[PDB]
């Protein structure tokens, strides 16, 4: 579940979608958050496994 | 409680002595003008007046008297 | 549990929240909850001083932001804006209901067992209610001067209530009609005037208007026998819907253009002047004194009184009282939608020009009144004004309905001591707490004599010490510490109140009974 | 930038939140459940025991506790009676669910055994089942409205929505059709239910009185036009290059306006019903022709009226036709005292049903409408599912024991799963009996009993002494509700249950 | 450590009570706070008190409605009494001072009354009581002849009691110009005709006045305009005098030159013949009142006709019933039966201010005048004005019968009051007595009042009066500028009526309100 | 703009009370707050 | 008090109401008491049992009951008479539990 820092919450096992909710600081990080959402356009699972 | 805070009031000998001899304050600075040995006077208001007018009007103006008597 | 940052609340404390701050409401209310009542003075922000006796008044000036109070107001506010009137007889009702509920509560007894003990008392006691009322007839100065002289009292003007009263009644009585029927104290315009006292306050039979006339060379003072016209259209130059430009072709055609407008000035002016109506009520505003419109001084050049600006509520008390239907337009114009009064003056004080129609209609009954509201000082024409408005409401609730109860709290002695004399009739430790509602409605009673000085238990003794069998009509008197009955003094209370507060109040703390939690928040 | 609870550290913060919220319902169910002042912003101040909307106006931080007092408003729109229960389910599911996490294997073990539980359940749920005549559904009402403050007078309530329900009417009935005025004063017995539409809409044709108080007969005319002199939807700009074309414009605004009524009347209409105001002048050339006019009528009014007349809302008055006016019996503007309002009301075979109510003040009454829509509703749920359960938490105590019954049946690792769920639905009528002790735990052991050879229905009173027997006692609730709040209770656990982790940040990114 | 006491009963914010007792005590004082304060106001041997409003201009004044009209109190009891004053100065000219000064002592003497042990319900009926005696024995303590209303004569000797109360040593030739003002109103009458313009210069005793008003303007058309004529036939009119403009939406179009070039000219014709054509009607005077246009101004200068500029709209009505004439929309169509003859409109400068007139009329004579007062002052020339609306306020009452009966005033009647009120409340049984015996020595004001200002020794000039019972006339009072105590009947020195009847019952009435009260709710900010 | 809810019986400074049942239900997790700590401990094969 | 005072009734008068029942309710007091012997084991125990218990310890009130009358037995003598519950030494031990406290004569 991550937490909207304004009490929203978002429950998700999704790898994808939870990577994007975390926003990715430094180039090394999000640089795995683009190549996450790369999968879900090759395929749309396994993105939670890729990185 | 009345009256309001706040509002200065003199009642007694108080304004009845001191607004003549308030009053007094600019009759004692152009009572030295007049006449053949006359006493200009000069005076820079807000901003550069320079000004210098011997007519008692022009200069009772200048002194902008904010005091009532 | 609990998300933080709020206030939830115990439970057995709760109800003493509840109570205690319920219960002191009327404790600032009861010092008004009687004819010997207190009057107050209200100083308001701005500085605006209201001075009044009223229940509701001081509730809706002063500033109550209450969990509890802030209910209670809402009920008596509703009780008033129905029933018309009882307005802190309502706060009390509920405040010793809880004084007394909480006493057997705070022992032992159920909070739903009381709160079932209010409703089955509510409905036994809304019987004796509807049991002692008495069947009055229609249409009768005495027996209604009676029950107003009983309401536009306990007022400031005290001296002067019995000055009040007729003006209440009379004004009244020309509004009830037998359509069948139906009252509209609506239709009764009431504009104050500011000059003499209190008093000097004048009964109108017909309408008094603010709207003012003024013409030097025009503006007739006076009509002896002047004919009505109610219009509505502006006494104005208008403007197309649409984007608007007029292009002078040459430069003579500016004064040749100047006459387009003043055309669709007389084209109603015609039409008007044709009718020769003499007396006109434009609802369109010029307003008051000033222009426009210039040429409306034209249409008073033809020698004819006329004002603009009027009340739209004030046109439907134009029809009836001056019998004119009021043409909207005037199109489809006639001659027989106009009317007649005896007498129009205009009477203008300083720079303000109050228009009276005196002695008007005479013809369809005259069915709307005004009373002149006269005062000098503001915080009078405050009160006096908040009276009639609890007042004519107050007789106009007989003739509403034809059912009275004898005042000095009459009801209020008499079902708690049925509810004290036999309790068989429902069962249950429920019913044995239908006690307190019982006491509890000796509240008003109580007080009553307490407003007084003289002793709230000796008075209410005395008459607790009156049987026999017949009438049996029972009150006491705040005037001496003696008991004399309101069956005799023509001072009674109406029915439409009564019970529609004596619903209200059981009706509220029996929510408070009920309440576990009061949860707040931010 | 910021921290996150994992693991079982933080498995329990979701469990024991679930509770807290549980916690705050217990008070509120049918037998003596309190009523509770809840005070919120702005201003507002809420009264009663309805879940979805006690929970409502009051706010939540965590997570969990946000997930629980959804489910509340998740379930009052479904069936709409399950408020205060669902939650008290939901919540209570878990506590005896918990112990068996760590103890047990895994998070999702638990998953799959929870199906075969609300698969069971819901089918024990089934067998205590009633059907519904479709009068006799007035005894059904009764229930919805004995909790709330209206038992008092249970019965003029059971009627008063029954029948609002009765007038539409359609396989589907929707309560966007039957408004309800709520006037302050008078007595609660004084709530009738007209089978038209009451307005506050004082003396109509703001020009003058002249228009009728009412009508006998009414053919009414409700248009969503104007009705005053028209605008170019154009952008158009005026050039007077004439002398006299400003008289003649002037004019060709009055015309306009003549012409608009002009053919409005040709529908024979003596009263309309226009959602937007009317100007003067076409107030008066209609007025001629001794017709009503109401102005300012609000959009979903204009359809219940719609219905209750039974003319056609019609836009340009030009192609108008017969089959946009209607058949209604009066109109009466009778004063509510110092406010006016005007009524209107008849017509065969019409849908519409404005139940105005009657009472206390606005706060009181407010309670009112407030359970008797939990009325109004709890009868259609029984309408469009011909179908009941045995109430008084008996329903609760049979699939608890018929679940319990499974338990032992069952070889698996995940048999501690069943138990839970069945456990958890005993502490339904639990309270029951709590909220009316002491005490609530020796009646238990007693349904057990009596449910195992006595017979499916027999339940918990909430007089209440104990035990009783809910068929005789009359206390059935629309298989609907317990049906749903059973499963709503169990699938947000199972999505609570699935989670083991916690962020406390959003990009969005 | 502890300790501390909770708070029986919250509420909002702040409020603040008051116990009705207490408060009686402590709003009675904040009453007497700004008694003292006026009693040394009222009457002609006083004095006046500077004040200086929220927006730093300077009043000086001797009446007491207009010391409170300046004043900014707070007191929700004060702001009564104040009330009282200023809901009367509106309603009757003078006797403002009567009223505070009564009030004041009303709720003063009460107070002993309230001690005693009387309660305030009780005080009102001793009061109300009395103001019915009161008013009535007034009605008939008259005994002042009802002079009735005719030229200079009597007139004169009402208007000057009325401005020798606060003007004090101007008396003669101040009401003398007001008297005067007020006799070129051809006898129904309107008050507020005669309108008042004073212009700095010289001493006060060198004022006028003129049969018409005075405009501090000079005449449009610049050096046009004639500003100089001989017994002028003027004709007034609102509509701007220069061209027709479009009052709703209007422009001007031209599309060929020939249109240009005679578009200009188009104008100039209208406009001289729109002149030319009010001039030919032997119009020698036009008062524009709104909106002057350059363009035809061209015209009028050359003919030789004045031209007075835009007034306001109210100044307009009050000059045109100086004229004759009448105010016309839309210009042009000239009606004779609407034009008015005006004696002289030249061009006087006072104060070397450049000023047109209206005075002296042949002739038709003003119905409405108006007075020039030079004076040395701004400040004093401002509390003459109102000595003066005291006195054409007086005159609206002897206009409106049968107000102009007389009345002894110079504190004789309010004198003979005390003993006349005495006996009332000295037959009439129960404890309503001692509630009327203190209204009759609240009356003690006026007497003493009078003396204590005039450094007479209170202690005689109270007895002396006593004594004085004289019922001559009376026949009985104190004029500072004697010995002992003076002879209202010899100074001609006599109070109008019905001025004290508003006094005495405005004053009953505002001190029984503040009786009334027991609690006071104060809000907050 | 108002509410706000009064104080049921006052005290000195500040004071926190405890409902029965809900402090057990409350304190019995503080209790078992420091066990799952405590488990891990007792015992060889455990941990430190 | 308070019930019947916000009704009416003067704090003086119930002011007065009070002692008026003192006197009199210390009248039935010293009627409500009974004569009891000296020195009884039994009849004592019985009222020590009574307030040694409403305890913490009231699975071993019965405990502390005994321990609490032998001791003070020991205490008082007739010189005359006087007990001195001051000449009874009170020492806490830390061990065991709240009971295997020990009365000592000594
Ligand atoms: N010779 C006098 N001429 C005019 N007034 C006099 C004379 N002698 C005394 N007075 C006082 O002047 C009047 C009152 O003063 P005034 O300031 O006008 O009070 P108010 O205007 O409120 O009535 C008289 O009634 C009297 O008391
Ligand atoms: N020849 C003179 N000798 C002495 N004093 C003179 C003479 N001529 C004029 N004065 C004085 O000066 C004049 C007064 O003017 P004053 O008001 O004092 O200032 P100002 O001359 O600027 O107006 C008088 O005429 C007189 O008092
Ligand atoms: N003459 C009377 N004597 C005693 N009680 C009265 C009398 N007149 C009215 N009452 C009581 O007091 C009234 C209710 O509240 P109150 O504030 O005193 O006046 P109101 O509610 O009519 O404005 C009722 O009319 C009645 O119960
Ligand atoms: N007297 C009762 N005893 C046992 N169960 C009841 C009783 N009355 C109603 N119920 C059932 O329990 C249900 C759950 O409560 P719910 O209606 O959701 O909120 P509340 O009971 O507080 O109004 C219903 O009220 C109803 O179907
Ligand atoms: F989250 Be899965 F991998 F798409
Ligand atoms: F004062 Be009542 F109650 F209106
Ligand atoms: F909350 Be219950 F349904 F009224
Ligand atoms: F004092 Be009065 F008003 F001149």
């Amino acid at each position: 579940m991550l937490v909207d820092d304004i009490g929203d919450f978002t429950v998700t096992n999704d790898g994808a979608t939870i990577l994007s909710l975390l926003d990715v600081q430094h180039p090394a990080g999000k640089i795995l958050v683009e190549l996450a959402q790369q999968q879900d356009r090759e395929i749309g699972d396994g993105t939670t496994s890729v990185v | 409680v009345f009256m309001n805070a706040s509002q200065e009031r003199t009642t007694g000998r108080q304004a009845q002595i001191s607004n003549i001899t308030a009053a007094k304050a600019v009759a004692d600075v152009i009572r030295t003008c007049l006449g053949p040995k006359a006493m200009l006077k000069m005076l820079l208001d807000p901003m550069g007046g320079l000004v210098l007018t011997n007519d008692g009007h022009a200069i009772l103006r200048e002194i902008d008297v904010a005091h009532p008597a | 549990s609990n998300a933080t940052f709020k206030n939830k609340e115990k439970p057995q404390e709760v109800r003493k929240a509840n109570i205690i701050a319920a219960r002191s409401v009327a404790d600032a209310i009861r010092t008004s909850l009687g004819p010997k009542g207190m009057d107050k003075m209200i100083k308001t922000s701005r500085g605006e001083i209201i001075i009044s006796n009223d229940g509701h008044t001081i509730l809706k000036q002063m500033a109550i932001l209450h969990p509890v109070a802030r209910m209670l107001v809402e009920v008596s506010a509703a009780q008033d804006s129905e029933a018309g009137d009882g307005t802190t007889s309502v706060v009390i009702l509920t405040g010793a209901l809880l004084g007394a509920a909480e006493r057997l509560l705070n022992k032992g007894i159920h909070p739903t067992i009381i709160a079932d003990s209010f409703q089955s008392a509510a409905k036994r006691s809304v019987d004796i209610l509807l049991e002692m009322c008495h069947k009055v007839s229609l249409s009768d100065r005495e027996q209604l001067v009676r029950a107003a002289s009983t309401s536009l009292s306990s007022k400031i003007v005290s001296q002067y209530s019995s000055f009040l009263a007729p003006l209440a009644v009379d004004s009244v009585l020309k509004i009830s009609d037998e359509n069948s029927k139906n009252v509209d104290l609506n239709d009764i315009r009431l504009v104050k005037k500011v000059g003499g006292t209190i008093d000097d306050t004048e009964m109108i039979d017909g309408v008094v208007l603010t709207q003012t006339a003024i013409k030097s060379a025009g503006g007739p003072t006076r009509k002896e026998k002047a004919k009505i016209g109610l219009i509505q259209f502006q006494i104005s130059p208008p403007k197309p819907d649409t984007e608007n430009n007029i292009i002078v072709n040459d430069y003579r055609q500016m004064d040749k253009i100047l006459k387009e407008e003043r055309a669709y000035l007389l084209n109603i002016c015609k039409k008007i002047k044709k009718a020769k109506c003499n007396v006109l009520l434009i609802q369109k505003s010029i307003l008051r004194d000033a222009v426009n419109d210039l040429a409306l001084h034209f249409l008073s050049k033809l020698n004819i009184m006329v004002v603009k600006d009027i009340e739209r509520e004030e046109i439907e008390f134009l029809s009836k009282g001056l019998g004119c239907k009021p043409i909207a337009d005037i199109e489809l114009f006639t001659e027989d939608r106009l009317d007649s009064a005896d007498l129009v003056e205009e009477i203008d004080s300083d720079g303000s020009k109050i228009v009276r129609v005196t002695g008007i209609r005479n013809n369809n009954a005259r069915p709307t009144v005004s009373v002149v509201i006269r005062g000098a000082n503001n915080m009078i024409i405050d009160e006096t004004e908040r009276s009639l408005h609890d007042a004519l409401c107050v007789i106009r609730c007989l003739v509403k309905e034809r059912g009275l109860i004898a005042g000095g709290g009459a009801p209020e002695i008499e079902i708690s001591r049925r509810l004290s004399k036999e309790a068989r009739s429902m069962e249950g430790v429920q019913a044995f707490i239908w006690q307190e509602f019982a006491s509890a409605l000796e509240v008003i009673p109580t007080t009553l004599a307490e407003n007084a000085g003289l002793n709230s238990i000796k008075v209410v003794t005395e008459l607790r010490s009156k049987h026999e069998n017949g009438e049996l009509n029972d009150g006491i008197s705040v005037r001496r510490s003696g008991t004399t009955n309101t069956y005799e003094e023509h001072i009674l209370q109406p029915v439409l109140v009564s019970t529609s507060a004596i619903t209200l109040a059981s009706e509220c703390v029996k929510s408070i009974l009920r309440i576990d939690d009061i949860a707040f928040s931010r | 930038g910021t921290d996150a609870s994992q693991g079982k550290g933080q498995i329990i913060s979701n469990i024991n939140a679930c509770v807290a919220v549980q916690e705050a319902l217990k008070p509120t169910l049918g037998p003596l459940g309190s009523d509770i002042l809840i005070v919120t912003s702005n201003q507002k101040t809420t009264i009663s025991n309805d879940g979805a909307t006690i929970l409502k106006l009051l706010d939540v931080v965590h997570p969990a506790a946000k997930t629980l007092v959804d489910i509340s408003r998740a379930q009052d729109a479904e069936v709409g009676d399950g408020t205060t229960s669902v939650t008290i389910l939901a919540g209570e599911l878990m506590k005896e669910a918990k112990p068996f996490l760590e103890e047990g294997i895994s998070s999702h073990l638990i998953m799959k055994g929870y199906r075969k539980a609300v698969s069971l359940a819901v089918e024990k749920i089934n067998e205590l089942a009633v059907d519904i005549t479709s009068e006799l559904l007035e005894r059904c009402a009764r229930t919805a409205m004995s909790s709330k403050l209206i038992h008092n007078n249970a019965d003029f309530f059971v009627k008063m929505c029954v029948d609002a329900v009765l007038s539409l009417d359609r396989n589907d009935l929707d309560d966007k059709l039957i408004g309800i005025k709520k006037i302050p004063g008078g007595a609660m017995e004084e709530s009738l239910f007209i089978n038209g539409v009451a307005f506050k809409k004082t003396f109509s044709y703001a020009g003058f009185e002249q228009q009728p108080k009412k009508f006998n007969n009414p053919k009414i005319l409700s248009l969503n036009v104007e009705l005053e002199l028209k605008a170019e939807k154009d952008n158009a700009e005026v050039r007077v290059e004439h002398v006299e074309d400003y008289q003649a414009i002037v004019d060709a605004e009055w015309q306009l306006i003549f012409e608009k009524l002009r053919q409005v009347e040709e529908t024979g209409a003596n009263i309309v019903l226009s959602k937007l105001p009317i100007g003067d002048l076409a107030t008066q050339f209609f007025a001629d022709r001794n017709i009503f006019c109401a102005g300012r009528v609000s959009a979903d009014d204009m359809n219940r009226v719609i219905q209750a007349v039974g003319g056609s809302i019609q836009s340009t008055t030009s192609d108008i036709k017969p089959e946009h006016l209607g058949t209604c019996a009066l109109f009466e503007e009778m004063q509510i005292g110092s406010e006016r309002y005007n009524l209107f009301q008849g017509c065969p075979q019409a849908k519409t049903c404005t139940l105005l109510l009657r009472g206390g003040a606005e706060q009181v009454i407010a309670e009112v409408e407030r359970s008797l829509h939990d009325a109004i509703m709890i009868v259609k749920r029984a309408l469009q599912n011909k179908l009941i359960v045995a109430g008084g938490g008996a329903t609760e105590m049979e699939v608890s024991k018929c679940l319990r019954d499974y338990s032992k049946t069952i070889a698996g690792k995940q048999q501690m799963i069943i138990n839970a769920f069945a456990k958890a639905l005993e502490v339904i009528p639990r309270q029951l009996c709590e909220n009316a002790g002491f005490d609530a735990i020796e009646i238990l052991n007693k349904l057990r009993l009596a449910h195992s050879k006595g017979e499916k229905w027999y339940g918990v009173v909430f007089e209440t002494e104990n035990i009783g027997d809910n068929f005789a006692k009359f206390v059935w609730e629309p298989a609907l509700v317990k049906i749903n709040a059973l499963n709503s209770a169990t699938e947000a656990t199972n999505l609570i249950l699935s989670v083991d982790e916690t962020i406390t940040n959003k990009g969005s990114e | 450590l502890p300790q501390n006491p909770n708070a029986g009963l919250f509420k909002q914010g702040y409020n603040s009570y008051s116990n009705a007792d207490g408060q009686i005590i402590k709003s009675i004082a904040a009453i007497r706070e700004l008694h003292q304060m006026c009693l040394t106001s009222m009457g002609p041997c006083g004095r006046n008190k500077i004040i200086v409003n929220h927006l730093g201009k300077i009043i000086i004044t001797n009446d007491a409605a207009t010391m409170l009209r300046e004043l900014d109190i707070v007191h929700p009891a004060v702001k009564v009494l104040v009330m009282a004053t200023e809901q009367q100065k509106i309603d009757m000219g003078d006797g403002t001072n009567l009223v505070m000064i009564l009030a004041g002592e009303l709720l003063n003497v009460s107070e002993k009354l309230i001690s005693m042990g009387l309660s305030a319900v009780e005080i009102i009926q001793g009061y109300n009581m009395a103001r019915k005696f009161t008013l009535k024995e007034l009605d008939e303590m008259v005994v002042g002849e009802i002079t009735d209303k005719n030229d200079k004569n009597e007139l004169l000797k009402m208007i000057k009691p009325v401005i020798s109360s606060k003007k004090y040593g101007s008396e003669d030739i101040l009401s003398e110009l007001v008297s005067e003002a007020v006799s070129h109103v051809l006898p129904y009458f309107n008050v507020d005709s005669i309108r008042v313009v004073k212009i700095m210069g010289g001493s006060l005793s060198n004022s006028t006045v003129i049969k018409g008003m005075v405009f501090n303007r000079e005449p449009e058309g610049h050096v046009k305009s004639l500003s100089e004529d001989k017994k002028h036939k003027v004709a007034v009119f609102t509509c701007p005098l220069d061209i027709a403009n479009t009052e709703t939406k209007g422009t001007v179009l031209l599309h060929n030159a020939q249109e240009m070039l005679d578009f200009s000219k188009g104008e100039e014709k209208q406009i001289d013949a729109m002149m030319k054509e009010i001039a030919d009607m032997g119009v020698e005077c036009i008062v524009a009142g709104a909106g002057v246009g350059e363009l035809a101004l061209h015209y009028l200068n050359r003919y030789g006709i004045l031209v007075l500029k835009v007034p306001s709209k109210f100044e307009l009505r009050r000059l045109c019933r100086v004229c004759g004439a009448t105010p016309l929309p839309r210009l042009g169509a000239p009606t004779p039966e609407e034009l008015g003859l005006v004696e002289t409109v030249k061009t006087m400068e006072i104060g070397g201010d450049r000023v047109t007139v209206f005075k002296q009329e042949q002739g038709e004579i003003s119905r409405t005048s108006t007075i020039i007062l030079r004076g040395a002052t701004q400040n004093n020339l401002d509390d003459i004005e109102r000595a003066i609306d005291d006195g054409v306020a007086a005159v609206k009452g002897l206009m409106k019968p049968s107000g102009g009966k007389l009345l002894p005033g110079a504190g004789a009647t309010e004198i003979e009051l005390i003993s006349r009120i005495t006996k009332y409340g000295e037959r009439t049984p129960g404890l309503l007595q001692l509630a009327i015996k203190q209204f009759a020595v609240a009356f003690e004001v006026v007497p003493r009042t009078l003396a204590e200002t005039a450094g007479l020794d209170v202690n005689e000039v109270l007895p002396n009066l006593y004594a004085a019972h004289n019922v001559t006339e009376p026949g009985a009072v104190k004029t500072d500028h004697l010995y002992k105590g003076v002879d209202i009947d010899g100074e001609s020195d006599e109070g109008v009526k019905d001025i004290r009847e508003e006094n005495i019952y405005d004053m009953l009435a505002t001190k029984k309100f503040a009786i009334n009260v027991a609690t006071e709710a104060a809000t907050t900010v």
